């Protein structure tokens, strides 16, 4: 067997039982068994960060300005799906304005 | 690496 | 009294359970003000070289970039330890950058 490793715009499941969009590398990822992370959630309150995932039934929010990394190969990590290239680029845009990262 | 952890989330914090 | 709110650059203790580390807040005042949360990575003093450590020069420690964290300042009840200088933030940016993009 060869464990999942998360790829950059993927949409995996960790326990502590939560949803996040998995926004660094692959090469990092598979590195050093972590990844930056995005957790998301089922209603959006209309905060500014708030990043909607659409759904082909239903939709998703991912809180961008709650960045964390998580040692997936440790909490245990499993692949929902992969989130639309224009939604993985909005994410990080939000991350870019509370930062500046240049 | 090695993971820093910061115990239980606080506030607003989600996790 | 009115309390210190962190601000981008500002180097801060942060208090967890169970411990207190040092942090770089990247998120500017505003939204740390309002959120009563911040982004930032913590430090260590141990230097063991690994490639998204930053280098903190005091008098006579190491930011981990990659590291980056949504904390409730308000919360953990963080102080203000001192301030990174502008090429040492710009520098912690430059490497966030690299594990995400723009």
């Amino acid at each position: 067997v060869s464990r999942y490793v998360p790829d950059m715009g993927d949409l995996i499941w960790v326990d502590f039982h939560r949803p996040a969009v998995v926004l660094s590398p692959f090469m990092y990822n598979n590195k050093t068994g972590m990844c930056l992370c995005v957790p998301c959630t089922t209603q959006s309150k209309g905060y500014p960060f708030e990043v909607v995932l659409s759904g082909q039934e239903r939709d998703g929010v991912a809180l961008a300005d709650q960045v964390k990394s998580i040692a997936w190969r440790a909490r245990g990590a499993t692949k929902k799906g992969t989130v639309a290239p224009e939604e993985l680029q909005l994410i990080k845009a939000k991350i870019n304005v509370l930062i500046g990262l240049s | 690496h090695e993971n820093i952890d910061w115990g239980e989330p606080k506030d607003k914090e989600v996790w």
